[PDB]
RNA sequence: UUGCCGUUGCUAUGGC
């Protein structure tokens, strides 16, 4: 028919199959190194609270850029802080043991099936898998 | 946290008297949440072997799971096979914890030592003073427990007692 | 002229049994529930204390020629 | 590593649980079950109905001991190899049995219990 | 095959988080931040700066004048020279002097300027760790510092203290104790150009100071060793390495953030590459560092190897085995005390103790393409950096230095074509931390300079 | 002694304005010390005593560090004229009350 | 075979001589001859280790005699140099010997190099 | 050219 401007099919998701475990084996595998705190500098209420999680440092670490960079403290919004900051801190409290989460090992979620087994280079003539390899 | 199945069998005392006794611990619930969120770990373990080789979750996810609790610490760094996942327990959780920790360097005499220097700040992992007796350290953790420099046991002023003793004698 | 209330009156602790110091700490308690147990644990077992500590200066208990403490098969 | 009885192989196979896999997400550890020799003649003498019994017994993964006396009184020799060496888990559905070893202490007892096995003496399993 | 599996499907799965070179290949937020580049101020400091001076093979080698300047101190420890944009440095002993000289007349020996000497009667009045506020050094002073600027030496040992002395007369201006028991300082660097100090304490610990502020900035944590050596360049980064857990560090000091890096040299992997078709081995102790620019750096190890590292992997670039030798094995009539050479013999082992010398010394040149290491070889070495920064290589030796070299650094002369540098390395015979070395070889306590030319 | 380092210094002509972020540090002190911290800052670039500010405090857990934004001008005239009254309030001479009704 | 027979390779000099810094901070290292024979014969030492360069070799060889007495495992390290270093004490020395402890933080280091010494010999 | 001490050079070395 026509064309409609979808910006959620030219948005970056990046986040639907971003799973841990694959995560993980980049940052094993990767051959660079990774940015880790002075090792206090990282727990948080004097560990009333853990350590933090790798994405809970990403988060501060954004949040503190985004600080920087346009001058401006962020706020106590109480919808999303009684939601975001308590559910985050119980679960957090929940899963997160030692600086390391081990919520996802308790989470039923098919890692080959969303984020392996490409969709685009699947391959579903001899001829094209025998392109691919050679 | 989640109680027992069957929460007062002799055994299950026993058991509780000797974990509480020779790690400091105040209540049941210290012992029942590290062995709650432990349940889940090698509950998750168990799947993890019931899957086959090769399985793409068995691969990541058993690296990954073996690899976080030897960063926890539970876990040494040649055993990195998923029977061992198995074979963790709890003591083996709550000997990573501040307070064992602290008695087992030495900072403290006894576990109980280690518990009011933690509760007190005289115990700082890094940077900060940390104030909570159950901590669970990390292996990258273990050795920057030391006293805190804010403290008499460190080189700091001393304290109220000291320095008011200190006072009345020089008057 | 102001006749304040007390702490009878003001914490209502009506006729209590005498209680516990050891009681009043969850903690301490159990520190000394557990120097009991390991205390009955050497009358049960024989413990391993460590080892000869200086000399041996001998059983200093006795030793009994007649008792064997020894776990019997079938 | 846990001492396996005749009625519990015959409650496991009525229930539909496997030996070893219900073993392993009953404790959540490793198991390792023991068919005694007295077990196994107390399977084999129980006839050919018990067939599929004795061949799911006959299993690679279920290692198995050798006891050494006349006689095939399997809970005799439970009871005797558990109380002299207190390493064993006892999984039996006999009540004789059960309340034998629930009397001896030190030593959890597991049973098929609804449609997964139990384990009740065992301080450690969560 | 389950590795081939696992690299499959990290394959796989970095394809896949992509899905989720044309003629307009331009990006809006790259070049609006690009704009916010163009506005900002401040391009001094932070320069990534890659390797400007390319000039190994040019210089010459074979030739130096070498003076080796002995001095009646037992057991020199450090070196620190100075430079502006006449010339001073200093020298510091076990025996608790620090000594200025004057090292300018270039063609010649250094000379001597001015002693200042601690000893027992700088003992504290206490034993009480926060009022360590004497004004001189009672133990063991292990490093000196001079100023980029050129105000102050700063310096510090095994006595927990920093005492920053004027130039113009080796003063005690300021006293700052490092306020806990074990806090001894291994390693003193400046960064270039500035009046930020970076002390290496044995707490695992990493302290900073501004000089002229006398303040201290930021304590930073995380060895696992005591971090026996230090390293920094006219950017706030620094590079640090701890002797016995074999990684080095390098912190991001503002972000209080660091990257590791690991050894990993196995001789059973080493053994079998070789057993394709050999003495060397596994790593003791990562001892000593040098930033030689803002992307790359040197490693010396307790095995002596030399590696190099890149800011962007994880395991060494380059390694370099036996960087200085293989130390003499004891003697028949000083192993074991038998009468026959058979049976003496045989109380070697054949080669299963014959240990190597330890890169005790490593200087790279500021941005340069050479660097020094020195050990009680004898001899130092010159090594040049490839100009693809994937590989170094032996150009010539020093053998003029009899001992333990504790320190090596350059001091620069001529212009953009034509140049001129005096190596200085103090020699002792005896490791500037512990005493451990026997068979001192015909050493002294000097300054071995040498002045290399063209 | 308290240390000051300025980080990510930028111009802005536009509000002939000079701004970047502020890491204060005191070790074994209590906080910044805000006007003791606009005399360090106003010695550390030029005089401009009142046309330098700061607004964006957080010190971390533990104190020793504490950022802030920092943003200084020339001409306190035009000082004055760009900043907001409740900062002027704060630091400067401003005092406007609001009416108290209702 | 020679006297100081059962020799490491590097890799588990490394790891012993690493367990032995630890040790030496947490106190549980006795470290010299006559200290190791000490707490030998009284009986608090869970594995010696001998350094097989020493300038006399029965000067410590006099250890594994012990050591085969009461059961001990013993272990020659190829330097006493690093040995001495890594004990952390300004002077090379000969043995050392890690001390039984049970409110030790590294109890299960030491027993696994009480396994690999112990599997060596 | 130094803590002593030796060869010293009319400057380099080597024993503590
Ligand atoms: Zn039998």
């Amino acid at each position: 028919f026509e064309d409609r401007f979808d910006a959620r099919e030219h948005k970056d998701r990046s986040n639907k199959s971003r799973m841990q475990a694959m995560e993980e084996y980049i940052r094993e595998s990767s051959d660079q190194p990774d940015w880790s705190a002075s090792i206090g500098a990282d727990i948080v209420n004097h560990g009333r609270g853990g350590i933090k999680s790798l994405r809970d440092t990403e988060k501060e670490r954004r949040v503190t850029s985004f600080e920087e960079d346009n001058f401006t403290r962020l706020n106590i919004t109480n919808k999303a802080e009684k939601r975001k900051q308590k559910q985050r801190e119980r679960n957090a409290r929940m899963n997160v043991i030692g600086g390391e989460d081990f919520g996802i090992f308790s989470s039923k979620r098919k890692l080959e099936d969303s984020t392996s087994r490409r969709g685009a280079k699947k391959t579903r003539s001899a001829w094209d898998r025998a392109q691919r390899r050679l | 946290y989640s109680t027992p199945k069957r929460p007062y069998e002799s055994s299950r005392l026993d058991a509780e008297l000797k974990l509480a006794g020779e790690f400091g611990l105040k209540n049941k619930k210290e012992i029942y949440r590290i062995s709650f969120q432990l349940s889940k770990i090698r509950r998750a373990a168990r799947d993890l072997l019931t899957r086959d080789e090769k399985d793409p979750k068995r691969l990541f996810e058993g690296n990954a799971l073996i690899r976080r609790l030897v960063r926890v610490g539970v876990l040494s760094e040649d055993k990195k096979k998923l029977d061992y996942v198995l074979a963790l327990k709890v003591e083996d959780f709550l000997e990573r914890r501040l307070q064992t920790q602290v008695y087992k360097l030495g900072l403290a005499k006894s576990v109980h030592h280690a518990r009011v220097l933690i509760t007190q700040r005289h115990i700082a992992v890094g940077k900060q003073i940390v104030n909570i007796p159950s901590f669970m350290v990390r292996l990258d953790s273990e050795k920057h427990i030391d006293f805190a420099p804010t403290s008499p046991f460190g080189g700091a002023r001393p304290g109220r007692v000291a320095r008011r003793n200190a006072a009345r004698k020089a008057e | 002229g102001k006749r304040a209330i007390n702490y009878q009156i003001l914490k209502n602790k009506g006729l209590t049994p005498k209680r516990n110091k050891d009681n009043r700490n969850s903690r301490v308690k159990k520190r000394k529930k557990y120097q009991k147990a390991q205390k009955k644990l050497k009358s049960v077992r024989a413990v391993y204390s460590g080892g000869q500590s200086g000399v041996y200066e001998g059983e200093k208990t006795g030793i009994k020629k007649g008792l064997t403490r020894s776990v019997k098969f079938k | 590593q846990v001492l396996i009885d005749t009625n519990f192989i015959n409650f496991s196979i009525q229930k539909k649980v496997d030996i070893v896999r219900g073993m392993m997400d009953c404790l959540l550890a490793k198991c390792n079950p023991l068919i005694t020799d007295c077990v196994m003649a107390e399977l084999e003498k129980l006839g050919p109905k018990y067939r599929i019994a004795l061949k799911l017994a006959r299993d690679p993964r279920i290692k198995r001991l050798s006891c050494s006396h006349k006689g095939t009184y399997a809970d005799d020799c439970l009871v005797h190899r558990v109380l002299q060496h207190k390493c064993y888990i006892v999984a039996t559905n006999d009540a004789g049995l059960k309340q034998r070893i629930r009397k001896i202490p030190g030593i959890p007892l597991m049973s098929v219990g609804g449609h997964a096995y139990v384990i009740e003496k065992l301080p450690d399993v969560f | 095959n389950p590795a081939d599996k696992r690299r499959r499907l990290a394959k796989q799965y970095l394809e896949n988080l992509k899905s989720e070179d044309e003629y307009n290949n331009f990006d809006a937020g790259d070049l609006d931040k690009d704009i916010i580049a163009s506005r900002l101020k401040e391009d001094v400091a932070e320069q990534q700066g890659r390797v400007f001076r390319y000039f190994g093979d040019k210089l010459l080698i074979s030739e130096a004048k070498q003076s080796f300047t002995r001095v009646g101190e037992n057991n020199l420890t450090c070196i620190s020279c100075f430079q502006p944009v006449r010339l001073f440095a200093y020298t510091v002993s076990k025996d608790l002097q620090l000594t200025k000289y004057d090292i300018t007349d270039f063609s010649k020996r250094p000379k001597k300027l001015k002693y200042a000497k601690g000893g027992a009667k700088y003992i504290p009045t206490s034993k009480h760790e926060y009022e360590n506020t004497t004004e001189g050094h009672y133990d063991e002073i292990l490093t000196v510092a001079a100023s980029p600027d050129g105000k102050y030496v700063v310096t510090g040992g095994r006595d927990r203290k920093l005492i920053v002395w004027s130039t113009e007369s080796l003063s005690p201006v300021k006293v700052i104790p490092t306020k806990d028991r074990r806090g001894e300082v291994l390693s003193l660097a400046f960064r270039k150009n500035s009046d930020q100090l970076y002390a290496s304490c044995a707490d695992f610990k990493i302290r900073t100071y501004s000089i002229n502020q006398f303040s201290q900035l930021e304590i930073l944590y995380g060895h696992h060793d005591i971090v026996e050596d230090i390293s920094a360049l006219a950017m706030e980064r620094c590079v640090t390495v701890g002797a016995r857990d074999r990684t080095a560090m390098l912190w991001k000091i503002p972000d209080e953030t660091r990257l590791t890096f690991r050894g990993g040299d196995e001789p059973q992997k080493l053994l079998r590459r070789w057993m394709k078709e050999p003495l060397f081995f596994c790593e003791g102790s990562i001892d000593v560092v040098s930033m030689v620019d803002d992307f790359h750096f040197i490693t010396g190890s307790d095995n002596g190897n030399i590696c190099l590292w890149s800011l962007a992997k994880k395991k060494p670039i380059f390694t370099e085995r036996i960087a200085h030798g293989i130390l003499p094995e004891p003697s028949f009539n000083d192993i074991s005390g038998e009468t026959d050479e058979e049976l003496r013999k045989r109380q070697l082992q054949g080669k299963k103790l014959l240990q190597p010398f330890w890169i005790t010394s490593l200087y790279a040149i500021p941005y340069s393409n050479v660097f020094i290491s020195g050990s009680w070889s004898g001899s130092l070495k010159v090594w040049k950096i490839s100009d693809n920064l994937r590989s170094f290589e032996l150009l010539g030796e020093l053998s003029g230095a009899k001992g333990v070299v504790t320190k090596i650094q350059v001091v620069e002369s001529g212009k953009h074509g034509k140049e001129k540098f005096r190596i200085l390395a103090s020699i002792a015979k005896e490791h500037r931390l512990g005493r451990w070395i026997a068979n001192v070889s015909g050493a002294r306590n000097g300054i071995y300079s040498a002045v290399i030319d063209q | 002694a308290v240390t000051i380092r300025t980080r990510k210094v930028i111009s802005n002509p536009l509000l002939a304005r000079k701004q970047f972020v502020v890491d204060v540090l005191h070790p074994n002190r209590a906080n910044v010390s805000k006007d003791e911290l606009r005399e360090k800052l106003a010695e550390v670039y030029k005089a401009e005593k009142d046309a330098v500010s700061v607004f964006g405090f957080r010190t971390q857990f533990g104190g020793g560090k504490s950022v802030g934004f920092g943003l200084v001008y020339n001409s306190v005239a035009e000082a004055k004229k760009f900043e907001p009254t409740y900062r002027l309030v704060r630091y400067g001479l401003a005092e406007k009350v609001e009416k108290a009704s209702r | 075979n020679p006297k100081a027979f059962p020799l490491a390779d590097a890799a588990l000099t490394q790891q012993i001589l690493d367990v032995v810094q630890q040790a030496a901070n947490l106190r549980q290292l006795k470290k010299g001859a006559n200290e190791a024979t000490k707490t030998l014969n009284r009986g608090i030492s869970e594995f010696i280790i001998m350094a097989a360069d020493c300038e006399p070799i029965e000067i410590l060889l006099h250890l594994p005699l012990l050591c085969e007495d009461k059961n001990v495992p013993y272990v020659f390290v190829p330097s006493r140099v690093a040995l001495g270093r890594a004990c952390g004490v300004s002077r090379p020395v000969i043995a050392a010997s890690i001390t039984t402890n049970d409110a030790s933080a590294i109890k299960t280091q030491i027993y696994a190099v009480k396994d690999k010494i112990e599997t060596l010999l």
